[PDB]
């Protein structure tokens, strides 16, 4: 909207193109991470953690 | 355990496969929070492939109801065990008796 | 029906009941009390059942 | 047999003992039934309902 | 280590002989320990001066009757019991109530003494009917602690007393009613705190607040041996 | 900003909450609402748990 | 006009169990003092209790350590009930290093100066492999009451080392209080009870010191009571 455009102007906040979609803990549950598994479709290059 | 049970706790706790039950009698050669190694008795051994018996316990893992199923060894080092004896108390069992 | 719907149910009626029954010879029988407040004082101080 | 087990443990065969109110320390009349019951915790946990 | 002592204690007094003292916040469960200690003390062990035994001029038993006074002797003693006194020096005094004239005999009609003092002069004692109007009695007020019925004194009749010695239940303690609630409180973030509420009514001889203070003082006196 | 505050649950939002709750009644309804007492209004007391 | 009580003999039937006595108690005061002290003692006595643990190569209590018999979680539960008295500081850090088959007890804790254990045969865990070893650091704090880990997360304040394992703090050293009043006839008196307080602690607190402390708390509360300034 025009006002958000004026915002991005006055503050130079570059409106990024990547939306956030990260996976976050549901509210109310507070625990310990005890395991992380990573599957990747073959062909895809593995990242460090995998 | 239940102080007041009906004597049927043992059959339930054993027949459901939540515990690690000895398959051949022997002596506990190495017990660990994650495995139990039994040195089988002679008379139960086969001619060849003398060997031992390893039991890998299931550590903290998901149920279908999101509860932790997790086995603890109830035996100690050098103890003698017999066939069909309980070696690792599964979830909600204690010394091989169902304990809800 | 015009009857109350806020009647006390179970522990409260048992409380009132047990409180309000009489034993045929109990501690502090046959006194003459100067009012309800004295009755409560007696009972709490353990002089009358 | 239960009464006998209680006598073996030097406990009132009536199964009812005398209690005191932890808040005031005066005795409840009419001895109450104390004992040991096996209680389970069913998985209708409240933080999965609210 | 460091404990949460009450701040913002307020005492609302309705009908001066009756007060409601709320006191907060206190640590968890301190509501009950404090409240009940004070209750037991105030109720059961507190010094006072009360009527104990009477000797009416010419009557023998509580079930007997005195011609001319409408109240039965039971109601007479009952009125007597609620009469609230305060002696100064003597740990025991005898008042002689000797009144004639048809009408309401109240406490005001007692022969004046020095250390003695009555708090409700219009507290009626009895009624005198027509044309006869002559009541006479010796009430015995006595300093004692707590509350002692008469059945004890007759089962503990260490002194076989003369006839007409009618025992009254000694209500020594000034408190007439003492109750306490404990409700929830909070110091802005901790919810598990107690607000104590002490509702107390006394027999005039001592303001409620004063009685609470002197009871707490008795208790502190008791503990004086161990504190540091 | 206020959304971020109530997500942090800063100790001020609890005071504000006790403030907006003050006289505001809420409706409570039990599962099979058979008759009209199955829905009643109450005034809330903020409670732990 | 009252008779005030005196602390009299402290029978000590064990290291954890002790019967103290308060002899010249007026009538009806026995129960008052007794129950007041019982509430105070059970609720608020101070004590020291292990608060967090850091074992060498573990990340979270839902793991296991090669060679030890218990899961880590059972080890934390065993530590939670470890009973210890410290003298100087308000929080100390104990070191427990051990290797070799056998039990691992409180005796194995590297002896510090001010820290005194009260039952060094308490079992921490079991090693079951000759070359397996554990090495842990146990933080012992001092507090009172019961502070679970969940609320201590209030005071999170940079708990970055993921190896840090919070255990729930049960600081209170008192396990069970009981008391009986009973007549103790002074030479010329018709009503003089005597209060016998039986008290079972985890031997980290001295009986006389405990009762004295409770009396102090009670008197300090009554202090706000004795002057009703309004």
């Amino acid at each position: 909207t025009p006002e958000e455009k004026l915002l991005r102007a006055i503050f130079g906040e570059k409106a990024s193109d990547v939306k956030d979609s990260s996976l976050r803990v549901p509210n109310g549950v507070s625990g310990t991470v005890i395991d992380v598994q990573v599957f990747t479709r073959d062909g895809v290059e593995k990242d460090k953690r995998a | 355990k239940p102080l007041v049970g009906t004597g049927m706790e043992r059959a339930v706790a054993v027949d459901s496969g939540v515990t690690a039950v000895a398959k051949r009698g022997g002596v506990v050669q190495y017990v660990d929070a994650s495995r139990i190694v039994i040195k089988v008795n002679e008379d139960e051994m086969y001619p060849g492939e003398a060997g031992i018996d390893i039991y890998n316990l299931t550590k903290y893992t998901r149920s279908n109801q999101n509860t932790c199923i997790n086995q603890m060894p109830c035996v100690s080092l050098g103890e003698p065990v017999e066939r069909g004896d309980v070696l690792a108390d599964g979830p909600s069992t204690d010394l091989g008796e169902l304990a809800l | 029906n015009g009857e109350p719907i806020i009647v006390p149910s179970q522990d409260v009626v048992l409380g009132l009941y047990y409180m309000t029954r009489d034993c045929v010879n109990a501690k502090g029988e046959g006194m003459v009390l100067t009012g309800p407040k004295e009755a409560e004082r007696l009972y709490r101080s353990g002089l009358a059942s | 047999e239960i009464k006998e087990l209680l006598k073996l443990g030097d406990l009132p065969t009536s199964g009812q003992i005398r209690l005191y109110d932890g808040r005031t320390g005066e005795q409840f009349e009419r001895p109450v039934t104390v004992g040991y019951m096996y209680m389970l915790k069913l998985n209708h946990l409240v933080d999965d309902k609210m | 280590t460091e404990f949460l002592k009450p701040r913002l204690v307020d005492i609302e007094q309705v009908s001066s002989t009756h007060a409601k003292v709320t006191l907060e916040p206190l640590e968890r469960g301190f509501g009950h320990t404090l409240g009940n200690a004070l209750r037991r003390i105030l109720l059961s062990s507190m010094p006072g001066c009360a009527v104990t035994e009477v000797e009416i001029d010419g009557v023998l038993h509580e079930y007997s009757t005195k011609e001319g006074v409408q109240e039965d002797i039971l109601e007479i003693l009952l009125n007597l019991k609620g009469l609230a006194v305060r002696v100064q020096g003597k740990d025991e005094v005898i008042l002689t109530l000797n009144k004639s004239g048809i009408g309401p005999v109240t406490a005001a009609d007692i022969t004046h003494d020095g250390d003695v003092e009555i708090v409700k002069p219009q507290h009626v004692i009895c009624h005198l009917t027509d044309e006869n109007a002559s009541i006479s009695m010796r009430i015995k007020v006595q300093r004692g602690r707590g509350y002692v019925p008469a059945s004890t004194r007759i089962h503990s009749e260490e002194d076989e007393r003369p006839i007409g010695r009618l025992l009254v239940d000694a209500c020594y303690s000034p408190v007439e009613r003492i109750a306490y609630n404990v409700e929830a409180a909070r110091v802005e973030q901790r919810t598990d705190l107690d607000k104590l509420v002490i509702e107390m009514e006394t027999n005039g001889t001592i303001d409620p607040e004063e009685a609470i203070r002197r009871a707490a003082t008795i208790l502190a006196e008791q503990l004086e041996a161990f504190v540091d | 900003a206020a959304k971020k505050m109530v997500e942090r649950e800063e100790a001020v939002v609890w005071d504000i909450l006790d403030e907006v709750i003050r006289e505001h009644p809420v409706l409570l309804n039990r599962a099979p609402t058979l008759h009209r007492l199955g829905i009643q209004a109450f005034e809330p007391v903020l409670i732990e748990g």
